[PDB]
RNA sequence: GGAGAAUUUGGACAAACUUGGUCAUUUAGAGGAACUAAAAGUCGUAACAAGGUUUCCGUAGGUGAACCUGCGGAAGGAUCAU
RNA sequence: UAACUACUGCGAAAGCAUUUGCCAAGGACGUUUUCAUUAAUCAAGAACGAAAGUUAGGGGAUCGAAGAUGAUCAGAUACCGUCGUAGUCUUAACCAUAAACUAUGCCGACUAGGGAUCGGGUGCUUGCACUCGGCACCUUACGAGAAAUCAAAGUCUUUGGGUUCU
RNA sequence: UUCCAACGGGGCCUUUCCUUCUGGCUAACCUUGAGUCCUUGUGGCUCUUGGCGAACCAGGACUUUUACUUUGAAAAAAUUAGAGUGUUCAAAGCAGGCGUAUUGCUCGAAUAUAUUAGCAUGGAAUAAUAGAAUAGGACGUUUGGUUCUAUUUUGUUGGUUUCUAG
RNA sequence: UAUCUGGUUGAUCCUGCCAGUAGUCAUAUGCUUGUCUCAAAGAUUAAGCCAUGCAUGUCUAAGUAUAAGCAAUUUAUACAGUGAAACUGCGAAUGGCUCAUUAAAUCAGUUAUCGUUUAUUUGAUAGUUCCUUUACUACAUGGUAUAACUGUGGUAAUUCUAGAGCUAAUACAUGCUUAAAAUCUCGACCCUUUGGAAGAGAUGUAUUUAUUAGAUAAAAAAUCAAUGUCUUCGGACUCUUUGAUGAUUCAUAAUAACUUUUCGAAUCGCAUGGCCUUGUGCUGGCGAUGGUUCAUUCAAAUUUCUGCCCUAUCAACUUUCGAUGGUAGGAUAGUGGCCUACCAUGGUUUCAACGGGUAACGGGGAAUAAGGGUUCGAUUCCGGAGAGGGAGCCUGAGAAACGGCUACCACAUC
RNA sequence: AACUUCGGGAUAAGGAUUGGCUCUAAGGGUCGAUCAACUUAGAACUGGUACGGACAAGGGGAAUCUGACUGUCUAAUU
């Protein structure tokens, strides 16, 4: 809730509501189609949240690799850790070993809990670690 | 390494120039120019190695400074000028005109053309967007900006170019049924008809290509280059015509020539 | 009639030097106590035969030295047997 | 805790034997009961673990490390003989080992005859048979093995059921 | 040639997902305005008139998820394997070879492998995974409520209720 | 290119090692050595130290010549040929060397920039510059200020340079230039008209911000803000413009302003022609260098996925004083805890984190090779890093450069 | 830090800070009003870089001999 919790005022940049044009419809909320057959959630279009890093209602573009994984942490604010499990072939033994990698991921307030499978899309470096944005939820 | 590299070692050269390993240590590094480094053929290679006119890199300069040789109708004095695919090398003396085009092995042929054909070249359109003061332009594969194009022209279409003027005479839309020259990969130099295009959003589009002997093959859309309609090449093709015979079938065609 | 040298305030970057701390890697050392070469010397005779007290295990004590003794095991025993 | 006492039983192993109560536990068998893959083996981590040994209370018959002591002997603070401290028993704590041995990991399947026996069950003509589950045992060796030998130590160069440890 | 087959591949039907619909285009061939153009009637046409769109492109619409395997693509050159070629042979090299040797013709500098990862593609055995059980389940031309969305109009921006159309 | 043999015993069958055997673009060394081709070579220890020499400079028809330099044979009272010097420009960021550092780092394959800079090349691309536009402002062309050079000197000594006097520019600093038109605001004047019009200013490009367009899922009309059609007049009432992407606040175009106001050629050669108004009139060829932006090419930077040797006698690590994330700012070419402020309590780990070791630069590859493997890769190619050790930085498109500078440390020279 | 009887050793060793002024924040009682203490943390400014400003107030470490420890005695030389 709230939206205006931070010290600064939260707005989508270059999106002018204009008090002069008096209409009681709604504020101009911008959004985009992310691409690659990813549906924009209703919560993105309807909801009030501001997120510079959301791939629907923000300035990040999804391009490069799409990955999936299970959600293993939801204790950071607007970001999560997922686990990508895989098998690694050792050719001497003609056998495999279970390996895994954690990938930290930005999650828009459009969406997710521990256990869920998510699809995620590559975007420009968002933080020190995060280079991936949740773009679909599947549980 | 601090800034751009000015040399190129003989082993690190493109294979398709067919430089000998021993005679040297460096190889002619293509200057910056129309074509990408690995996709070009320096004039020094064309003159010395391929036509056998020059014997040294001094003699190549002796020829270039006479102001005989001209690439797309303009004289060049750069031994390592990056000439590339569809370019027209015109020598004044001899009155030989050549077009650089790939034989089937994936190497530039000595393909002599008539003086009429040397008026034009084809140009695969790379991007088409709106310039300053709303003026639309296209960008060809040799990096020519051409302003005020036909609004029918979209990306991946070929475009016939006048050279003297440097204007769009005619163009060919990219669709199923068009003849193609494959300009990269394993199938570099093959010729064949488009069958269908696979999309793949946020990836690489693929192009299924039949040929005259009914051998299909797929390439990336980046490697394709439209050159006409079915059985109607705009340019003149080299000997072979982008067929690709087996090593067996090739060895049988030697035994015809072996008779003498 | 604007450039403009020495000089100078605060700042970040920060070599280097003292000083502790810590980790790694080498190395000296009176003396001590082992091991090996090692089989030959001295003293016994512990083991191999019921090796002359069957042997061996764990433990505990004894002590020139091998070893000896208690308690509980084992047979790889010198008994597959009432 | 004799004799009874065995190629007999029970227990994860160490172990466990006079009587009768009380307290929970357990296998096997029987089952036209119930759930429905919940399992097998397991780094880490845990419980239990003969004897000896340790600390502190009880107890202290017998045997007995040390020690005393008489023989033997070249010696004999060794065997043998007479005593005897801790110890041997118990309560509360420790210890974590043994030839803790079947010197044979566990789970599953298959491969061969035989009679004994322990527990449950079934049939009976009531002491015998069948059956499941146990401790074993006898013959052969198909196989296996360096051999001794082994019904598992077999089904491994015709080389792969699962898994831990060394 | 047809046939004798063997071995592979695709599409039909048999209680048989073969994603679904919305305009491009109906190409085609049971659409027939001149039928016999024509080798054994299974080795067959000169095109008109809605057609029958799985022959073939972009659209919303939502699509259990892997592993494995096929094919493709990729994975610099050199090096490796390897084709051609009498460096006098060879290691090598990438040359060379035929003419009227007096104004020249011509073949070459292949090909293969290189996974684990990623990409595209066919398969759907094997192995995992999800689904309707307190039905919050499926399909639906139903039959209402409710919730927003905005296209050619209604001159045109704009105010603005509906019928629509999703 | 699937091979074994000798050695425990008195003899035997085993287990099991030791020894033999063959290879090594694998080093040393010994002895020996006629010929042809080919050819590695101070890596290993000491990324230890270095005397001397050399390894980066560069000029065309075409930036700057009064060399008191060489010519001259006669193209010239401006210069005109060939040219030391010096200014200007470009280069010196490549190459070559080495392997010390470095173990998710480097590197390999594979992605990305809708996350940025880019000398040069190549292709496009610039009538809009004076501002009182009737004061001045040269555009038949604008300002000094300097080298080399000539003199006068210093210093033991150096690729040290002072003082004085000259003089160039594609150096430096200024500064005019040339077609219409349309559209907007401002508005003189008259007339209250559904009123409209002199003439006034602005409108290139770049810079910075704010705002606006950048449509689209098919068919109907109501109701007008009406106050605009088109005068058939019941107000017929149509036709409108919209590129690309999987995807954008994209390209691009408007609107209002902003700016220690960017650029928009005061430049150079060789040809010398055509118009006549024969004045040095107007116009004109081939091409050199330059320049704004976009594209291109040569790059650069960051970046996604998966992959690394030994070690548990390293099991917890990171978070004071950035560790993980959020918001805002700052800084950067640009993304990002890259840094700062504030807030949250996160992030990694037995699928081996963290730590230690490496006689570890990674890879292409090499050796050996039944099949599977084992060992090596300082070293000809590719990538990285370094230039005694550290840090800082100027110049420049590009360097945290070392045959650049500055400092400290170590070493060493006159 | 060694060492340890696991209690200690320990204020080990060794460092940094401290004024004045002007602010900020947090921490309560009684019936949204109302009343009230001192504690702690932070920031700005400021000065001859001072500031536990007088007073008050541990030197520390490595070892050895010896007595375990606290305790007690030679009033008037131990
Ligand atoms: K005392
Ligand atoms: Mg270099
Ligand atoms: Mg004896
Ligand atoms: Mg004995
Ligand atoms: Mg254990
Ligand atoms: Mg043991
Ligand atoms: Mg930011
Ligand atoms: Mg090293
Ligand atoms: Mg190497
Ligand atoms: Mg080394
Ligand atoms: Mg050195
Ligand atoms: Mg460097
Ligand atoms: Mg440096
Ligand atoms: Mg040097
Ligand atoms: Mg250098
Ligand atoms: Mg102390
Ligand atoms: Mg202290
Ligand atoms: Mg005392
Ligand atoms: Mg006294």
């Amino acid at each position: 809730l709230t939206v205006q919790s931070e010290r600064a005022f939260q707005k989508q940049p270059h999106i002018f509501n204009n008090p002069k044009v008096k209409t009681s419809k709604r504020t101009k909320r911008w959004y985009k189609n992310a691409g690659l057959g990813f549906k924009t959630p209703k919560t993105a279009i309807e909801g009030s949240y501001i997120d510079k890093k959301c791939p629907f209602t923000g300035l990040v573009s999804i391009r490069g690799k799409i990955l999936t994984g299970t959600v293993v942490s939801t204790k950071m604010h607007r970001t999560i850790v997922i686990r990508r499990a895989y098998l690694h072939y050792i050719p001497k033994y003609n056998r495999y070993e279970k390996r895994h990698k954690n990938v930290p991921v930005h999650v828009s307030p459009a969406f997710v809990q521990v256990g869920d499978i998510v699809t995620v899309g590559q975007c420009r470096p968002i933080s020190k670690t995060v280079r991936f944005n949740v773009v679909k939820v599947s549980a | 390494a601090r800034g751009p590299k000015k040399h190129l070692k003989r082993l690190a050269a493109p294979h398709h120039w067919l430089l000998d390993k021993l005679s040297g240590c460096y190889a002619p590094r293509p200057s910056a120019g129309p074509h990408k480094l690995r996709e070009s053929l320096p004039l020094i290679v064309f003159l010395r190695n391929r036509l056998k006119y020059a014997l040294n890199g001094r003699e190549v300069k002796a020829i270039l400074m006479q102001r005989h040789v001209k690439v797309d109708g303009k004289v060049r004095t750069d031994t390592t000028y990056p000439a590339g695919f569809m370019d027209v090398i015109t020598l004044d003396a001899t009155n030989e005109n050549f077009r650089l085009v790939y034989d089937v092995k994936g190497r530039f042929a000595v393909h002599r053309i008539t003086d009429e054909e040397a008026s034009y070249k084809l140009g695969k359109v790379k991007k088409v967007q709106l310039g300053k003061k709303g003026v639309p332009y296209v960008v060809t594969h040799d990096g020519r900006t051409i302003r005020y194009p036909d609004p029918n022209i979209k990306v991946n279409d070929t475009v016939k170019i006048d050279l003297a003027s440097g204007k769009i005479t005619d163009f060919i839309k990219f669709d199923a049924g068009k003849l193609v020259y494959v300009t990269g990969g394993r199938n570099l130099g093959r010729i064949g008809t488009i069958v269908h295009k696979e999309r793949h959003d946020g990836g690489f589009d693929l192009v299924h290509i039949k040929d005259s002997l009914d051998n299909t093959f797929v390439t990336r859309l980046n490697n394709v280059f439209v050159i006409g309609e079915q059985g109607k090449p705009y340019i003149s093709l080299p000997k072979g015509k982008g067929i690709k015979l087996s090593i067996a079938e090739e060895r049988d065609r030697r035994r015809a020539q072996q008779g003498l």
